[PDB]
């Protein structure tokens, strides 16, 4: 007697939190402390006479390439001129919720524990209710840590709390999201594929609208946020947008739950082919079979995102060189992240109990390892030069020639690529010294990003901000290029790469 | 009559996984459950437990239906999967008492025998465990239960002889004091001499069924 | 290769605290089903790991196939067929296209044979690889091992999940083979297929070796 649906959910969100309790803290103190110990606390170095603060809100209405990254200036008051900076902080925690609730509902799902949890006296929207829990509460805190910070400044009360809400909002809504997509299909990439879509078509919608009339930008969950208007005047109903969209959501997140069956999604399966290609033969082919569709799908996100970020850029050459070598910095992070997950693919594969079926053969340990760092050495680097092409010929035809403005987005675009293999390297010799420990490279690229952010902002010397790849690449375009930095980049990879190789050799593969 | 499935039928796809099925258990008996490999066993196994949503039929699991009171049922039963797998992380010891926190009850007079007679090494990470001590953990979870009702999918599957013998007393004892116990057993020497009243089922529904 | 497949002797392996093998031995004499028996942790797994090249031993001579397993692992697995004890398949990959995928890397398929075996282990070879029951996901690595050129077949627990019919299908595969020069080394805990099959069984109690000799 006494027993619901929900039965098991205190349980299994305490096992869940214990799961990541290194991991949880560490981001949700990390998307919320530097915000009045950075951005605002360097807006006084910066931008001291308010006489000077308003030149610079003059400089941003007027450039829709600066306010397509971070959106727009309304006043000049020194919390939305401070603040202005960290509009992004709005798609960091989108990322983080998104990538929480796939790890705890679908994740674990496809490994079969599913199977031994639900055969408990453990409800059925349990599982579901936990990492909604989760993820709520680290949304919520994250904003709460976020506004308590901002409110010890001397910045306006009354936008404090209204960007702490903003940001928790913002994670809110893209949790029902995460949910939602984790309904659809029995494969875990799958739905991150298809909540990650979601996420990049909102934000290009908010540049568009935002770097426009603005007539686009109500179109997206971000860009609700921005609305919201902390320390320029507070529209204060907004919320109730992102707090419908959350709850239209997460209700049919349920609805999709009550009628498919442990292990399946929405679509039953079809019959394949009774005999393998000319193809299908090799570790090569193999490999090249399970990475077409994300290959495909990274090149057509990122060749988009291209052709959004080079038709603004042109609504006095030094400022287009200076957004374009800031823009394609982010499409490097991004192709990094690429590559971290392409040779990921590869602990997934031993772990899995797969590797030793295939290194049971004719394979050797070189041949197969150099069959995902193949494909993670390749498809980032066409992805980043499609994006570049794609780059260069929007930027072209709106100025009014293609020759001329084409091979410096590439150069732009190519010049990124010792920085994007450098953390499949450090992945290749993660794996090959300390197996277990492979996916800290999460955590390494992560602690690069936060660096380049919040680098020479805080005050750090200029020999601990020389820890990270992405701030030494040369700049294409006039003089400032060396090249020599690259040949700096290049040679560690190639030894980061050779160590982990001659580590897998003599190694047990238990 | 804790299992009185009357007529069951699942389509996953375009197929047939099971087309008609009339299982039919009592209370306190040892129940055969037998079948070539497309019967449709370990599908009506997860039927039983409200997992499938099975398409057609009627199904009295313990007098209540599987999917809309799964909750309220599942306190008094237990299941061992055909494919056991655990958290790598944890202990044995561990694994058994979590689930015993989540089954909200444990003999532990029972779990110290069990423990200390299947061998089982209790300080060990679960991922170090050589496939025969995987199957020990799910056995020993679900024998030392307060269960009235055992599903059993493939009980012993990397066993040895003798902890083969181990549990076929261990399932003579439990029948003992008025346990019903449902097996899939794909070995037809110790379903002769632990169960009678089996149950053959070919292309998803039943072809013979009766006492041996 | 000496006519001597393996020939192991004073095996020794630890894995930290644990000394899961103290002196192991073997040999297996080209065109014999050997049995390879034992309780539960002798450590039969983990010898099968060593010959295939996967672990590295501790101490003592193994000698597959007249070279070193560690060392020549892929010059000598162009001559071997592996059975593993949990088979795990790709789950976007076909049944069939695993077949033909597992049969390429190792000496090579025989179509003649792999038409025959599934026509009458009853596979369905076009049909995702995460709808197989444990018995069809048995079958594909059963006929991708029995369907290639191998003069020697490792299997670990072969029939584990195979209905009464299907375990006596392959109980007539293994002795077809045999026929052919094969030589087969088994390792199982059902002792009616050991006795049919089998002779020279090999009985390994704690890493150390109890019992050998024909039957
Ligand atoms: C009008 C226009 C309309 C059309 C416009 C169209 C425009 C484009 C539309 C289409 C766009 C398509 C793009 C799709 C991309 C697909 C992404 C994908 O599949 O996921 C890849 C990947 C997961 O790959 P996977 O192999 O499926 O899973 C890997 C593991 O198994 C996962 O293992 P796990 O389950 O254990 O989880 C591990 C997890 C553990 O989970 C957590 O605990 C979450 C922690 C998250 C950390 C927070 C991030 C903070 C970022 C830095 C902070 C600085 C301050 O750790 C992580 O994954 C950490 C990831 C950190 C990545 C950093 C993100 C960099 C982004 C760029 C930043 C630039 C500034 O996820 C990513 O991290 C990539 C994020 C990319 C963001 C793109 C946004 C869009
Ligand atoms: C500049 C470069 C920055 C590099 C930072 C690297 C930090 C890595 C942290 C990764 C982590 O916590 O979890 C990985 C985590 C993946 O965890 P997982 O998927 O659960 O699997 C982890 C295990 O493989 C799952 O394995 P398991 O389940 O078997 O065991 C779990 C594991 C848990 O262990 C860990 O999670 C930590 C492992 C070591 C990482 C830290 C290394 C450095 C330590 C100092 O167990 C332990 O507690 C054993 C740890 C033993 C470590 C021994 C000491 C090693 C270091 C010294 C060796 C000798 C020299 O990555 C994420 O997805 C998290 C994303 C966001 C986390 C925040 C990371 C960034 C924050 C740090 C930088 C912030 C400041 C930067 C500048 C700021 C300027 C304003
Ligand atoms: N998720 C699924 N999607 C599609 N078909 C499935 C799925 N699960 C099972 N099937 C099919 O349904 C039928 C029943 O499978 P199953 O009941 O698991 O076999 P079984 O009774 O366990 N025999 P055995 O192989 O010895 O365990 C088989 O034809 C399976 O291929
Ligand atoms: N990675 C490992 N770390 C530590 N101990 C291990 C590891 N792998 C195996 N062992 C131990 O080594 C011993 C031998 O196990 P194993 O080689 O799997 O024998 P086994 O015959 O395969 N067991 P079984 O399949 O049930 O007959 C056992 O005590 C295991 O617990
Ligand atoms: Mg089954
Ligand atoms: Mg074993």
């Amino acid at each position: 007697h006494r027993g619901s649906g929900f039965t098991g959910t205190l349980g299994l969100l305490r096992l869940y939190l214990r799961r990541d309790r290194v991991s949880l803290p560490l981001w949700v103190l990390l998307l919320s402390v530097p915000l009045a110990t950075v951005y605002i606390a360097s807006v006084e170095t910066v931008y001291p006479d308010r006489s000077a603060r308003a030149a610079a809100a003059a400089a941003i209405m007027a450039s829709p390439a600066q306010r397509a990254l971070y959106g727009p200036v309304y006043n000049d008051s020194l919390g939305a001129v401070g603040i202005w900076k960290a509009g992004m902080f709005h798609t960091l925690i989108a990322v983080a919720v998104i990538l929480t609730v796939i790890r705890h509902t679908r994740a674990d799902e496809e490994s079969g524990r599913a199977e031994l949890i639900d055969s408990t006296v453990v409800g059925r929207y349990a599982n579901l209710t936990g990492a909604l829990l989760l993820s709520f509460g680290a949304s919520i805190a994250t904003g709460a840590i976020g506004a308590l910070g901002l409110l010890a400044t001397d910045v306006a009360p009354a936008g404090s709390v209204a960007f702490g809400v903003a940001l928790a909002a913002s994670g809110m809504v893209f949790t029902a999201v995460a949910a939602v997509a984790a309904q659809l299909s029995p494969s875990a990439r799958f739905t991150r594929a298809v909540a990650f879509a979601v996420l990049g078509t909102a934000f290009a919608l908010r540049a568009i609208g935002d770097a426009g009339s603005g007539t686009l930008s109500w179109c997206s969950p971000l860009g609700w946020s921005l609305q919201v208007r902390p320390y320029a005047g507070e529209r204060w109903w907004v919320l109730l947008l992102s707090l419908a969209t959350a709850a239209v959501l997460t209700v049919l997140a349920y609805r999709l739950r009550a009628g498919r069956d442990v292990g399946a999604g929405l679509i039953a399966e079809r019959p394949g082919a009774g005999t393998a290609g000319p193809m299908l033969s090799e570790p090569f082919g193999l490999a090249w079979r399970l990475n077409r569709g994300s290959l495909l799908l990274w090149t057509v996100g990122l060749c988009l995102y291209g052709l959004v970020m080079g038709s603004v850029v042109h609504g006095t050459g030094a400022l287009e060189q200076a957004f374009l070598a800031l823009a394609f910095t982010m499409i490097g992070m991004v192709a990094a992240a690429f590559a971290v997950s392409l040779t990921l693919r590869l602990h997934q594969e031993e772990t899995g109990l797969r590797a030793e079926t295939l290194l049971a053969g004719a394979v050797s340990r070189t041949h197969w390892l150099a069959s995902h760092l193949a494909m993670a050495l390749a498809g980032s680097a066409v992805a980043t030069l499609i994006s570049g092409v794609a780059a260069g010929l929007a930027y072209g035809m709106t100025v009014g020639d293609v020759g001329g403005k084409l091979p410096t987005v590439v150069g732009t675009a190519a010049v990124q690529l010792p920085a994007v293999w450098l953390l499949s390297a450090v992945t290749v010799g993660l794996f090959g010294l300390a197996p277990r420990f492979t996916p800290v490279a999460w955590g390494v690229l992560v602690g690069f990003i936060a660096l380049y952010l919040l680098g020479s902002l805080a005050g750090f010397p200029q020999m601990l901000l020389n820890l990270e790849p992405f701030a030494h690449i040369p700049r294409v375009g006039g003089g400032d290029f060396t090249a020599v930095p690259l040949l700096w980049l290049l040679a560690i990879d190639a030894a980061l790469i050779t160590l982990g190789a001659m580590a897998f050799r003599r190694r047990d593969v238990r | 009559v804790p299992i009185e499935i009357r007529g069951l039928t699942k389509h996953f796809g375009s197929v047939r996984a099971l087309d008609g099925l009339d299982l039919t258990v009592r209370e306190g008996e040892v129940h055969g459950f037998l079948g070539p490999n497309g019967a449709g066993k370990s599908t009506t196994l997860r039927i039983l437990l409200g997992l499938v949503k099975a398409d057609g039929g009627s199904v009295r699991l313990l007098g209540g239906d599987p999917w809309t009171d799964a909750v309220d049922l599942h306190r008094h039963i237990a299941y061992v999967p055909g494919d056991v797998t655990l958290w790598p992380s944890l202990t044995g010891g561990e694994t058994i008492d979590l689930l015993a926190r989540m089954r909200g009850g444990i003999d532990n007079a029972r779990r110290a025998e069990l423990i200390e007679r299947f061998g089982l090494d209790p300080t060990k990470k679960a991922r170090t465990y050589s496939k025969g001590n995987r199957q020990k953990v799910s056995l020993i979870s679900a024998l030392s239960s307060h269960a009235t009702l055992l599903l059993l999918d493939e009980p012993s599957s990397g066993l040895d002889p003798l902890m083969e013998n181990v549990f076929q007393q261990c399932i003579g004892e439990a029948r003992q004091r008025g346990v019903t116990v449902l097996l899939s057993s794909h070995i037809l020497a110790e379903t002769e001499a632990l169960c009678e009243k089996v149950t053959i089922i070919r292309a998803g529904k039943t072809v013979e069924s009766g006492s041996l």
